């Protein structure tokens, strides 16, 4: 198969943010690393003035700014998600502006297993090394010597395997890392000196010590303060040689602080951050003598977005950069509102991320697709309406989970999650579920412990053009809605809600119960036409001709509408595998689970029962799949990659599958759907719009042979004109990775980088284009139509 | 109440003492193809990680035996289903050879290392099968949550372990980040090797009221070696590739199963799922040899019934060190179906337990 | 030609050394009726004379012949539903403790017959036969060139009676034990008619009813004549289940123990299996490897053997475990598995 993979929709979500003086010693700077994406702004007083934007070949992993001595402005270490480090510096002249890579190099090692708590990296405070935690029992040290330009890294033995957080302290003569690490024993803080000379780990300044059993949280405290501030669910902590510090605030134990940020450089103040969306202020207090610490206190500033990440910019402007929601920049006062609280929003960036589910429709009957996502969890879910690119938000205030579309009622039907606290039960915040204009509960009669949550499910039917919430119908206690279809059955003419739910009990591992159940949306109100029990989890349904197609744990039932209005079992087909993944495309019916197995049946209306029409079982976690044709099937596959499976005269061989094409897209695709976003009415025949976790929007398509082949050339010959930040190579970049398993691309054609053929000057178009055959010779006037046709397709 | 030591059948001393033992593991690269010699009369299907005493006589294997010892301590053994697609290479690691009774016989403890799947069987001229195969390796996948994984709460992906709070604890903490996902938390703990394994052992302990190791893969096999059940799914559990996908496949297995009949007339109930205990650290079913050079899977059961026993008791070539046997075997069709095995002493328990031959039974 | 010593396979060497031996012999009187204890388990038409080997590991069995070795050593095998039987006699016993229970392994010479006149049984488990001793109807004379003029001599006065010279030739004890013994020379004795009848009876392949009949003859006349007329009739051994899978003649029939081509032996749990030795036999597939654990032939190591068509044991192979041996290979059928046509 011959596919072409495009960014419709660059990520949203930011993974990480610092601030320092890179594009200039008097400026000052905010770095955001989005996935792949690297934006550089300015802080000023207005707000922030965007300066540049890069793309790396690689997930931004780390992001730290340091300054070796002898630098007039910071450099930028980057780590990715596959080990590629380089260090880069902001080079400038002019108008023009672009990115020297410093030194450059892949750390991996060949041998090891990746830690359970990730990549950590850190720089000591003078710049002596970098220090890298990738491997257990492996601490990776880079010298920062100028002659390093390779990053020759050197591993060193930790004899605890379990490490929890690690930093460098300030202070110290000797570059002395102090982390906190588990054994059987408890959870204990210890120090190290590192020695670059002998190449290994000396005893560190001040002794062992025990902590709490879920500390999990290193601060390195700079000058004069020094030391270390350990920071769990219950306690904070501080250690310096012999002065010790703790107290166990009652405001920060409802949660778990997750991220944290120094506000001032001598140390005074930090910002923590909560799972919730608590933002706190500590502070250090100071006695002068020598200067020790005196105490600390923690004091709740007030409630932000769900914060991935902190950066105090200056003059009590804060940045939180929020995975689940969107990213703010909120003002710092000094006296609370009448509210209560601290912190005042000032700006939004927009964030579509986590896409857990979407839908394409014309809602304005033009002929151009808007696409409806699913965005967000917890109080940031929302909304989004995507059109050519222009987004239009709505907020829920609880998990959007599934969402369909339905013409003949001009409604949306989304499924939705509210977590409650048992207190019966309370709610936390009003949300959609709970401000809707017409509410009703499940009342049907088939079928704990203080302040614990509890999830309540809802289908919310809401209006398609200003999006309020018509109808909410709360489901069962202990109810999980898994799927929602919008379908005509049998010879009705009426469109109904069809849900599949399942009775989950956490006494139980597998659900033994479940329902499908159908509502129809008539005259302002929503009633139940039809119930059916189940004797399984419904973990997906489909139409297939005017019938309903379900997923019952590892079983699929194909049911018949009645004329009694009741759903008629019509044949059951078994499977080693659950069906959680359930495509359909004429009458072949794709079958899919967690675990890459693919399954592909087939429907004979005559014999009226499933047969196996093909099979591919491999091990490795699937995250979705589609149909792209009646032989091609597209999946996304772990390590973010996507694959393309394939449908001799042999029964065995004509029974295989066979992977056609492998791409590594460094993104979680969530959904697939087939759709597009531009004006209907090609060299690309098909479009399948994809969702993400990080809010990356793509499209897929399908080429012809000659056109991939003149775009693999197209590929191999800008690979070696394009100068690729970090310097990574893209065929590097687009292999398919997996634990320990490493392929090149194949089958998949790059799009950005082909759309990225017009950004160079012509002569480098001229060098690009040199000798490739179009039978006639080709020239640059002629790729540049052939790109501006492709770019057209979005 | 046990008190047997649960080692004793694991050193198979019914053989001997004074055996001659090796050390180091040989592997095979886990995709390449290899030559390996066939032992001819194994009809057994070996899971890794599973003994195998044998006791040999035939000149061809004796001298096969002879060789491997200066040689790759290794050779296969087919899982026929009816023919053979699949197999496990199996590593010597006790071996003597005795002239008892006229005859020179070589004893070996062998232990079940890689599978297989079998490519081709070549008869060489000694009567013997050389196979040549191609090794099959164990995919170990990680944790379905480090691709979705939110790094500012990766700090909390360690946990102090000590218990029904503690596992909701657990499936709330380790699956947060599946809210970024289309699934739930409760889906991923269907596909998690912790909690698998954790309901596994539970769920044995129900049956064994006396109740493994603790990564998953030894876990699989050792559960998959150790269950009631017959040679289909025994080849089934044998091809599935993954530890998660043979630990649910091993689970349901579980469910499903009930009772165990005589063969030949199978309407005859032997035996039920909840008389299965272990006696041997191995788990309850294991392969012993009688003194002629037959394996017997023997299960070792708390209760038979239908059984007529025959003979005297005989504390000799005892598979369980301090217990004697009587043959039993089925009393609508006198067929065996084991031995009953009763104590040589007082104090000691159980005082009586069943050893049925798998070859025997019928699960259903 | 053989070298084996023949005298091996009588002594039961296999069962131990340092038994203890009972000298002296007990006996009834010829008509006079006596009650006697019955081995539960051992099926067996035992003929006097006999030797039986025996392994008993029953409590009852085991606590009966210790208080039989304080009485008579005698006991009783019922023909079997019983009507005939014979009292055995033990001779030679030991007790020992191997393998985890106490076991009392015996020897029992066959001595007299008797018809059961009626059976009653203990809570010990064990039966007493209340029975009268059968008698023996010993005749006298009803009247190649030596037994030529014994023909010419001893039957003239046949002359006298309304049958010819020739006929009372067949119905005397000298001419058909002269008989007997020339077609026993292929093969490898008592010359009292009785005895050797014994003899003859007990070393044949016959089935059961047929030894029930030899049994109940009460003279040696007759039980000689029945005797012949089975060595010239039964021409092949079959397989018993089969009834059609041949497994030997007549012919290879041939004497390793000085007690005939067949003999009584006792396997390791105390099972009788009646063996008959000869040089070929066909139709078996061996079973196991060679053994000579408890081999009832010294020097020799046993194969199980079975019918290849249906799998049924039918005995065990020989084969010599030194060269020079003779003969170097054999077979022993189990007569249980037979069946003769
Ligand atoms: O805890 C335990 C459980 C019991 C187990 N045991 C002991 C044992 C001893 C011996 C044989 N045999 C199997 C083969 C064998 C069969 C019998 N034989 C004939 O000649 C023959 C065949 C048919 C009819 C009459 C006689 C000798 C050869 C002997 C098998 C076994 C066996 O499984 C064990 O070792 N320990
Ligand atoms: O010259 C000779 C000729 C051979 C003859 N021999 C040796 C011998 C040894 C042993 C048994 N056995 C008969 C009873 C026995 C049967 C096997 N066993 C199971 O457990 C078992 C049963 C069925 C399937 C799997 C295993 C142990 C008990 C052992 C019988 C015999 C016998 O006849 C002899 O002594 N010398
Ligand atoms: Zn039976
Ligand atoms: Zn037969």
């Amino acid at each position: 198969s011959y596919n072409y993979v495009v960014t419709a929709q660059k990520p949203t979500a930011v993974n990480g943010c610092v601030t320092g003086h890179f594009t200039s010693a008097e400026d000052l700077n905010l770095l955001i690393a989005k996935n792949t994406r690297l934006e550089i702004y300015v802080v000023t007083a207005e707000g922030l003035r965007p300066v540049k934007e890069v793309g790396m070949y690689g997930k931004i992993a780390v992001m730290e700014l340091f300054r070796p001595k002898g630098e007039s402005k910071d450099l930028l270490f980057i780590l990715t998600a596959k080990y590629n480090a380089c260090i880069l510096e902001y080079k400038q002249s002019g108008e023009s502006i672009d990115i020297i890579t410093r030194a450059h190099g892949n750390v991996q090692d060949r041998i090891g297993r990746p830690s359970e708590t990730g990549i950590i990296g850190i720089i000591d405070p003078e710049c002596r090394m970098i220090g890298l935690r990738l491997y257990d029992g492996l601490f990776k040290v880079i010298p920062l010597d100028r002659d390093n330009k390779e990053l020759k890294a050197f591993n060193i033995r930790l004899e605890e395997l379990h490490v929890i957080d690690v930093k460098f302290l300030y202070g110290c003569q000797a570059p002395t890392i102090c982390f906190v690490y588990q054994d059987p024993q408890g959870r204990h803080v210890k120090t190290y000196e590192v020695s670059l000379r002998e190449k290994e780990f000396n005893k560190g300044p001040w002794k062992q010590e025990n902590v709490e059993a879920e500390a999990s949280m290193v601060i390195a405290v700079p000058e004069p303060f020094g030391g270390a501030i350990i920071i769990g669910q219950e306690s904070i902590t501080y250690h310096n040689g012999d002065k010790y510090l703790a107290i166990a605030p009652p405001i920060i134990k409802q949660s778990t602080i997750v991220c944290h940020n120094r506000v001032d450089p001598n140390g005074s103040r930090y910002l923590l951050g909560d799972m919730e969306g608590r933002l706190f202020m500590l502070l250090l207090e100071k006695e002068e003598q020598t200067v020790t610490l005196k105490d600390l206190r923690v004091e709740l500033l007030g409630e932000t977005s769900i914060a991935e990440c902190l950066t105090y910019l200056d003059n009590g402007v804060v940045f939180v950069g929020s995975r689940l929601g969107d990213s703010q920049l909120v003002k710092l006062n000094v006296d609370s509102n009448e509210q209560g609280s601290y912190v005042v929003a000032m700006e939004t960036f927009t964030n579509l991320g986590p896409i857990v589910d979407m839908c394409v429709v014309d809602l304005e009957r033009q002929g151009q697709g808007q696409l409806v996502t699913c965005s967000g969890a917890f109080k940031e879910g929302s909304l989004r309406i995507i059109r050519n690119l222009h987004i239009r938000t709505v907020p829920l205030y609880e998990s959007p989970r599934k969402i369909c579309y339905q013409e003949v009622s001009q409604c949306f039907g989304v499924l939705s999650s509210r977590i409650e606290v048992q207190d019966g039960t309370t709610a936390l915040r009003p949300s959609a579920s709970t401000q809707a204009l017409s509410s009703s509960v499940s009342s049907s009669k088939l079928f704990t412990s203080f302040g614990e949550e509890v999830e309540v499910h809802n289908l919310l039917i809401i209006d398609q053009h200003t999006f309020e919430v018509l109808h909410a119908h709360q489901f069962l206690q202990n109810e999980y809605a898994l799927s929602l279809v919008s379908c005509k059955l049998g010879k009705d003419p009426n469109t109904y809600f069809i849900v599949g739910t399942a009775m989950v009990y956490p006494e139980e591992a597998e659900p033994k119960q479940g329902r499908i159940v159908v509502f129809q949306y008539s005259d302002g109100k929503l009633q139940t036409v039809a119930e059916k029990e189940v004797k399984g989890a419904v973990y997906s349904m489909v139409e297939f001709n005017g019938k309903l197609l379900a997923s019952i744990n590892s079983t699929v039932r194909l049911y018949e509408w009645t004329t009694e209005k009741e759903l008629r079992t019509e044949c059951n087909h078994y499977n080693n595998i659950m069906a959680l993944y359930l495509k359909t495309k004429g009458d072949f019916i794709l079958v899919g689970d967690l675990m890459r197995s693919v399954l592909l049946l087939a429907y004979k209306p005559m014999e009226g029962n499933f047969e196996e029409i093909a099979r591919d079982f491999n091990p490795n976690w699937m995250s979705a799949v589609e149909i792209l044709d009646d032989d091609n099937f597209l999946g996304a596959e772990n390590a973010f990659n996507l694959f393309v499976c394939q449908k001799a005269t042999t029964d065995e061989e004509r029974q295989h599958l066979q992977e056609v094409g492998l791409f590594h897209l460094g993104e979680f695709v969530n959904v697939f759907c087939h759709g597009s976003l531009v004006m209907q009415n090609t060299p690309t025949q098909g479009s399948v719009l994809f969702g993400t976790v990080n809010g990356m929007i793509g499209l897929v398509t399908s080429l012809s042979e000659s056109w991939y082949n003149l775009l693999l050339d197209m590929q191999n010959r800008l690979n070696k004109v394009i100068k690729s930040v970090g310097k990574i190579e893209h065929s590097f970049w687009r292999s398919f990775h997996t634990e320990r398993k490493t392929e090149p691309a194949t089958g998949f054609i790059d799009g950005d980088l082909i759309e990225s053929f017009l950004d160079i000057s012509r002569p480098k178009m001229q060098e690009v284009v040199a000798n490739l055959q179009y039978k006639r010779e080709a020239t640059a006037d002629d790729l540049i139509k052939v790109v501006e046709e492709l770019t057209r397709i979005h | 109440i046990i008190n047997f030591d649960t080692s004793l059948p694991t050193s198979h001393t019914y053989l001997g003492a004074d055996m001659e033992e090796f050390h180091g593991r040989t592997l095979h690269d886990d995709d390449s193809c290899q030559v390996i010699p066939v032992l001819p009369q194994v009809m057994m299907i070996l899971i890794p990680g599973q003994t195998l005493p044998l006791q040999l006589f035939h000149p061809q294997e004796v001298s096969m035996v002879r060789n491997l010892i200066q040689k790759d301590r290794t050779f296969a053994v087919l899982a026929y289903s009816n023919e053979a697609q699949f197999g496990t290479t199996a590593e010597i690691y006790a071996y003597r050879e005795e002239q008892d009774f006229g005859i020179e016989i070589v004893k070996v403890k062998a232990i079940g290392r890689q599978r297989f799947k079998v490519l081709e069987l070549r008869t060489q001229s000694d009567g013997i099968q050389q196979a040549k195969v191609q090794i099959l390796p164990e995919c170990v996948l990680p944790s379905t949550m480090s691709a979705v994984q939110l790094e500012s709460l990766n700090k909390c992906q360690i946990f102090p372990s000590k218990s029904y709070k503690w596992w909701q604890k657990y499936q709330k903490r380790k699956f947060h980040c599946a809210n970024l996902t289309s699934w739930p938390r409760w889906l991923y703990s269907l596909y998690d090797a912790e909690t698998l394994m954790d309901r596994i052992k539970k769920q044995l302990r129900e049956w064994d009221e006396n109740l493994l190791p603790s990564n998953p893969i030894d876990f699989s096999y050792r559960v998959a070696a150790c269950l009631p059940i017959d040679d289909v799914l025994r080849i089934q559990l044998l091809k599935i590739g993954s530890a998660i996908q043979r630990l649910r496949c091993e689970l349901d297995i579980m469910n499903k199963c009930t009772s165990l009949c005589c063969k030949q007339c199978q309407e005859t109930e032997i035996t039920t799922k909840n008389e299965i205990f272990s006696l041997s650290l191995c788990g309850p079913m294991a392969a012993y040899v009688n003194p002629h050079g037959y394996v017997h899977e023997t299960l070792t059961v708390y209760k038979a019934c239908n059984l007529n026993l025959i003979g005297r008791p005989s504390t000799e070539h005892s598979w369980f060190p301090g217990y004697a046997w009587t043959v039993a075997q089925c009393k609508i069709c006198a067929s065996h179906i084991g031995w009953k095995f009763t104590a040589t002493k007082k104090d000691m328990s159980p005082q009586k337990f069943w050893g049925l031959t798998r070859s025997a039974l019928l699960p259903t």
